[PDB]
């Protein structure tokens, strides 16, 4: 039907410039308005900039007033925003939304079609391979019933990562927790499973973790201490 | 009549008493829906923080028989968000603000553009900002470019720490058409 | 600038109930509000444009209301697929175009007690210079819970990071994990490490301990 | 954001015509007037004319007719000026400005310099103003160089490739009856340093592409 | 046209003192006056864009006032960046005009001149022209009088003078006086002298040499 694709992102130098582009397919961008909106993690949406009448009028937020520049090309049917000199505290994912012609009304189907978004990570370079450390379960006598075991990963960047158990086996009762960006600028999360306590001393559990940006694959074994 | 009572120079600037220059003007055009340039000032002149930010409506006309409509809220439209609103010029479906020297002066739009279709009645009501809605229709052929302005100022509207903005209408007309196929 | 407030922050209702979301305009918006639906793994979706008009392709159960202020988004019957995050936006006083804070909808399943587990830091991790202790809560509802870390029966704060998984697709419960980050030099200065869990489904707080020194 | 850019300085013969280029970057071009002002050095500024780009009909000062011409071109956002039939006393700095909607010119250009003297291009002659050569000494001596018979301005003088900037005065140029500019540059140095230090003055006359280095030593 | 009778012509002040500028008009005019700041080598910069309002970025010590036939601009205190040449402009009518301008002198302290003389060099002697330069190094005030004497005979009309801008480092500004004569006359005369008269000198200082 109609698609909106944005390009430009990855590691961004804090204290440098960057340009993002938006491409529209299946629809001719004419006599319509275009907007930029960002959404920081753990925060709501925020407007950034918008353009009207192709390139005649242009608008920016107070925080990005002057520091950001917006442009639209009719021949290429593309939308461009420019972060001129440097901004570092605007770390967020930026979205584009088709909208009617900007005016003193702004009514209509604002954001009828949305771009999938690009993650603008303006932070110090932190690319690194993940480090996996096992978490021993509780092995005991009498009737434990069930004992939980899992693995912990530290110091990997950037997202995403995939964690599986026994090459994708025993997918029942496995939970992967969301990652947290530590003060060092690095990510961390953990994955746990629940297994019967009688199999801890005889069953083998593999933690195969592959981190796509660096093609780093690490397999580790978890056993009770 | 109220159509033409031009006897006041009324020297004024675009920004008026506001210190905002033209670099930070919020320039966005009137909406286009079935050949009608409308930039309604509803809710855009209410008192608010981070102001007064000048709001400018740019109407660029390049087609014949064009209809232009402008709306400004009246006093008391909403509780304590439109008091002390001012309309410049007072007669502004016909008398318009034009730019000589570096000032804004009133002039008759009929003289600037011939064949203006003034409608004294709009929606069974009077055509003036005293109603809050102004209406007129442009002719199909224009010999030379003409620029005129309308002012809807809300700078004197305030609520404790909030203050109103200033609304400006800029209608920009380019030459178009050759002649009318008819009689004179 | 006008700030839009969406209240209350989090809603817990069972499927099939009529869900009402309240949005308040600080000063006023001249019928310029819009409603959007978003999920963590996808872009937001327009539900209701203008005050009450439904957007193209939206299911008929979504309905808006309001007159210049106090706009409510009413869903006639909340389907299980309708549990998502909803935002509000106004287009009367711009720039800037102020968005809403967002509201969460969760499935209100029967209360269930959490399963508390404590994990030790591996010897390999200790050799790396950092020590982390992880406490696991599994299959609990409601989502809100209090997790406290005690070392040698002493209070700790400012060194705990936690995260919560999404609602479970099999039984509509939640899981919580908390990590205590400490250095090896500070980790050797204490003997016993333990965690405290307080939850609605527990009659009394549950204590789990672990020793190493 | 808005900025004004003007062309470089130009020298023209009497009876010729001089053109000054003006550009307005940022804001908008059509619906604001662009004004022009010139000022003879040492005297008050003089207003010349203005134009609103959307209308090609400009207006000028009541005293200046015909010779001054101001035009606007919205395609390139430019406000070129053409001045014809130049005459003496026209040697002055020319300034451009535009009004920002507040009824007053709020932004001004970098400016342009115009010269109309009948003289032509010529290189300066550098002569040494050697310090008073006497046994008195006392750590108080003055030395310099003489720049004579050059046209037009400017000429730059530096000492020791930009060294010992304390006490060096570069005098404004003066006009001789022959039509050639002249100036002197001096520097104050300790008297005892004449026999242990070398002072070199650098003269650069860009219009004639003449560069001369002259050494100053006691006679 | 509207005349700008700006007064005074110059002002000598030190740091922290108060300065009050004035700009009258030929006839009563309601507002529409602006003040322009310009140091030597600067573009005229707008600081006050109306009767009393100020442009963004203009310091708060500036304060405009006055209306009608008289207008007043008062500077509460001067800072190191406040010395320049100021102009006043009226735009009530299309034929704009500017005033004569006001000067802001740094410091007020009288210092005698250092007088130096320089004979023409042999290289210039070959060109048929001989030039004698007199240097008045670091005086205050500016009104220093220079006269040329050749064989005790006064020389006038054949000399030119130039003055540098006042420097805040030590309230310093020199004046260069040059005497121009042909090489043939330089040989006919032997004694060449320059006399400097200044406020800080009890008696005129004369520098001379015996070459010819």
């Amino acid at each position: 039907e109609v698609q909106l694709v944005e390009n430009g992102g990855g590691l961004v130098k804090p204290g440098g410039s960057l340009r993002l582009s938006c491409a529209a397919s299946g629809f001719t961008i004419s006599s319509y308005g275009m907007n930029w909106v960002r959404q920081a993690p753990g925060k709501g949406l925020e407007w950034v900039s918008s353009i009207s009448s192709g390139s005649t009028y242009k608008y920016y937020s107070d925080s990005v007033k002057g520091r950001f520049t917006i442009s639209r090309d009719n021949a290429k049917n593309s939308l461009y925003l420019q972060m001129n000199t440097l901004r570092a505290e605007d770390t967020a994912v930026y979205y584009c939304a088709r909208a009617p012609e900007p005016g003193l009304t702004w009514f209509g189907e604002w954001g009828d079609y949305w771009g999938q978004g690009t993650l603008v990570t303006v932070s110090s370079a932190s690319t690194k391979g993940p480090s996996v450390f096992p978490l021993a379960p509780s092995s005991k006598s009498t009737s434990g019933g069930t004992a939980a075991l899992g693995c912990l990963v530290k110091d990997y960047f950037p997202e995403p990562v995939t964690v599986s158990w026994n090459s994708g086996a025993l997918t029942s009762g496995v939970h992967t927790f969301p990652a947290v960006l530590q003060s060092s600028g690095l990510y961390s999360l953990s994955s746990v499973v629940t297994v019967p306590s009688s199999s801890l001393g005889t069953q083998t559990y593999i933690c195969n973790v592959n981190h796509k940006p660096s093609n780093t694959k690490v397999d580790k074994k978890v056993e009770p201490k | 009549d109220e159509l033409d009572k031009i006897d006041l120079s009324y020297e004024t600037t675009e920004s008026g008493d506001t210190a905002v220059s033209e670099d930070s003007y919020d320039k966005y055009a009137s909406n286009n829906t079935n050949k009608e340039y409308v930039c309604d000032f509803t809710d855009q002149l209410k008192p608010t923080e981070s102001g007064p930010k000048v709001k400018k409506c740019e109407v660029k006309v390049n087609e014949p028989l064009i209809k232009v409509k402008i709306i400004c809220p009246l006093k008391g439209s909403v509780e304590k968000l439109y008091d002390n609103i001012e309309y410049v010029p007072k007669k502004s479906p016909y008398v318009v603000l034009t730019k000589e020297e570096t000032k804004l002066k009133e002039k008759l739009l009929s003289k600037l553009i011939y064949g203006l279709l003034i409608s004294p009645t709009v929606n069974e009501k009077e055509n003036n900002f005293k109603e809050g809605v102004i209406e007129f229709t442009l002719p199909p052929v224009v010999h030379k470019a003409t620029v005129f302005y309308f002012i809807c100022d809300n700078s004197k509207t305030e609520d404790d720490n909030k203050k109103g903005n200033r609304g400006i209408v800029e209608v920009y007309v380019e030459p178009y058409g050759n002649k009318i196929n008819g009689c004179a | 600038e006008i700030v839009l407030t969406q209240s209350p922050v989090t809603l817990s209702l069972s499927p099939g109930e009529r869900a009402t979301l309240s949005c308040r305009a600080s000063l006023s918006i001249s019928s310029s509000l819009a409603w959007y639906q978003q999920k963590p793994g996808q872009a937001p979706r327009l539900l209701i444009y203008d005050a009450s008009n439904r957007a193209t392709g939206i299911p008929a159960r979504f309905s808006g209301s309001g007159s210049g202020t106090d706009f409510t988004l009413t869903i006639s019957s909340l389907e299980p697929e309708d549990f998502a995050v909803y935002y509000c936006q106004q287009r009367s006083i711009w720039p800037p175009i102020t968005f809403g804070q967002g509201t969460r909808l969760e499935i209100k399943r029967t209360v269930a007690a959490p399963s508390v587990f404590i994990f030790p830091p591996s010897d390999e991790q200790l050799k790396s210079g950092t020590a982390s202790v992880v406490c696991l809560l599994n299959n609990f509802y409601p989502r809100e819970a209090k997790v406290q870390w005690k070392v040698d029966n002493a209070l700790q704060s400012g060194n705990s990071q936690e995260s919560v998984t999404e609602q479970d697709s099999k039984d509509s419960t939640y899981s919580l994990s908390s990590t205590l980050t400490l250095s090896k030099a500070d980790y050797e200065k204490h003997k016993v490490y333990a965690c405290e869990v307080t939850h609605q489904g527990l009659s009394s707080p549950v204590t789990k301990s672990f020793n190493r020194g």
